[PDB]
């Protein structure tokens, strides 16, 4: 009576891999701009009342 | 004016171990260059998420939200649920109100987004197809797209502003702004790139890898005790801490889950 | 640790070497901290903003009054760029990245 | 039409029913916080001190 | 049944289930919608998949 | 089990185990071996029709 | 209520809980999809068929 306790398996199978990443957010939630020089300076400009 | 900082990167592998990723499924040159893109996106989401914390102003009211944030219960309806609707609608208004913009994303704790989604009115997908981008849990019946953070130890909510008009003017909290330029590059959107070194002693290479950033505040947001100044640079958060106005934060009070 | 479990970050200002030396936030240290210096709590470093924080925060619990403090700005998550000048004095402790693959 | 100030037009958005897209591609013209269910496009004031 | 890790908060859902009533609106079963909600943000904080 | 499980009825006693990790539902596959040694019990189908 | 996650981004990574994952390659079957062969005796005490 050879069932399958008798024969040896072999490779087991790959089915499939599984790897972690965060839903990374962050093309969406800040204003991206590259900058060519190593100092980066933003225009604050603003309109004032004849009080400032 | 800020001038950017550095994040650096260096895993190192044996020969060995390369030798048998190959005949175990990987593909080890190709594979290991991945694995540090991921772990450096993964960070820089650490950095501007909790930028964004250490930026935006707290926005408090007398009668509820007093002492910092709001708390919320389990019990009786939705009423809790919605309790908290209210807080970021008013978080947008309070955007337009000083900051003049519209406030086009919200970002929140997992934790804290659920009770957010579980006050109705946050249908999947927008009913107007919109950049949408996945990466977003819901988008509200405010329209605004509503972000799942699973990172920052807070429990809070936080609504901002992007907008770039076109042209040179972008305008939004926290800048980002990458610093690559000069540099020879494949794809330039990798920003930065790889190195191998190969030490002598062993043989076995390394790999590193080097980003640039600026990360910086928006404008129209001086520090205390500052105040009339012309030169404030917005890359310190401890001068930025607090003393913003296009973002603001609200945590919520929950009962601990049990473990 | 998984990446995204911590959010702590080590590439950067922080490092992990220089963990080593930032003091570890405990019931009884909490009422020494000043402005600048840092402290790290699960491998989260922060920095003290205002003097003397965990003072006008009454929460008994050490986590949940930690989480006070981000939120009234008497102190600031850590998690930060590195200044350039860090890694390249021939003396410069890289934070280092790792894997590891189990079998189900 | 409908005008309210930034504060209590956000407490009326809270109650729901305040859709930002118009359910029919109307006039809109933008410059709105909302449209409300009642058809009504709501306007942001930010500008006077009564919270009308 | 035998495998899914159990989700208890403090407050109500201790003991490892919550319990509703039909009294009241639908004050109890919107409160069951708000665990849903839960469970599937809870999941993206700790497995970082979508939960579909 | 069912010691720290205090519900009288023993349904809901029972019901109580499954949330709490205490018991398990047994339907599981069998394993190799049980349907090999000649001597094996298959379950089995049945059917009935009954006409109205 | 339960809520888990299945997802399939593609080529070999696939990610869900309970992977079922059935075991039939190899076998003389009609259409991938059947996952199991029929079978007929007919015993030798009396002559009714049986099918497993």
């Amino acid at each position: 009576s050879t069932t399958t306790n008798s024969n040896s398996i072999g490779r087991p199978n790959l089915v499939a891999l599984t790897r972690a990443t965060t839903k990374l957010i962050y093309s969406d939630i800040v204003a991206t701009q590259r900058t060519n020089q190593p100092v980066a300076a933003f225009y604050g400009i603003k309109y004032l009342n004849p009080d400032n | 004016q800020t001038a950017v900082k550095s994040r650096k990167l260096k895993t190192g592998i044996t020969v060995e171990l390369a030798q048998d990723l190959e005949a175990n499924g990987f593909d080890a040159p190709n594979f290991l260059e991945d694995l540090l893109a991921t772990e450096m996106a993964d960070e820089i989401n650490k950095d501007i998420l909790q930028s964004l914390i250490t930026v935006s102003k707290r926005y408090k009211v007398t009668g509820i939200t007093d002492s910092g944030f709001i708390d919320l219960s389990y019990a009786s309806a939705p009423e809790a649920g919605r309790s908290l609707y209210r807080m970021v609608c008013e978080m947008v208004s309070h955007i337009q109100k000083e900051s003049t913009y519209t406030a086009t994303f919200c970002v929140a704790s997992a934790r804290a987004a659920a009770i957010l989604a579980a006050s109705g009115w946050l249908k999947h997908k927008p009913e107007d197809d919109k950049y949408l981008s996945q990466n977003a849990y819901g988008f509200l019946a405010n329209g605004l797209p509503l972000y799942c953070d699973t990172n920052s130890p807070l429990d809070y909510v936080i609504v901002g502003v992007v907008e770039n008009i076109g042209e040179k003017e972008i305008v939004g909290s926290i800048f980002y702004a990458p610093y690559t330029e000069g540099l020879d590059l494949d794809d330039p959107e990798h920003v930065g790139a790889f190195k191998v070194v190969v030490d002598p002693e062993s043989l076995q290479p390394s790999i590193g890898l080097l980003v640039r950033y600026a990360l910086s505040a928006n404008p129209y947001t001086v520090a205390k005790d500052e105040k009339e100044a012309r030169i404030i640079d917005g890359g310190d958060m401890d001068k930025m801490a607090g003393r913003s106005d296009l973002s603001v934060l609200l945590g919520v009070k929950l009962p601990k889950i049990i473990i | 640790e998984f990446t995204f479990k911590t959010g702590a970050t080590y590439a950067g200002e922080a490092g992990y070497v220089d963990r080593e030396q930032i003091t570890e936030l405990t019931e009884e240290s909490k009422l020494t901290l000043n402005k600048g210096d840092l402290f790290k709590y699960n491998n989260i470093v922060y920095k003290v903003l205002e003097d003397t924080p965990f003072a006008t925060i009454e929460e008994s619990d050490l986590e949940l009054a930690l989480q006070i403090a981000i939120v009234l700005l008497k102190v600031r998550l850590f998690s930060d760029a590195a200044s350039t000048s860090k890694f390249e004095s021939s003396d410069s402790e890289i934070a280092d990245a790792r894997f590891q693959i189990n079998k189900w």
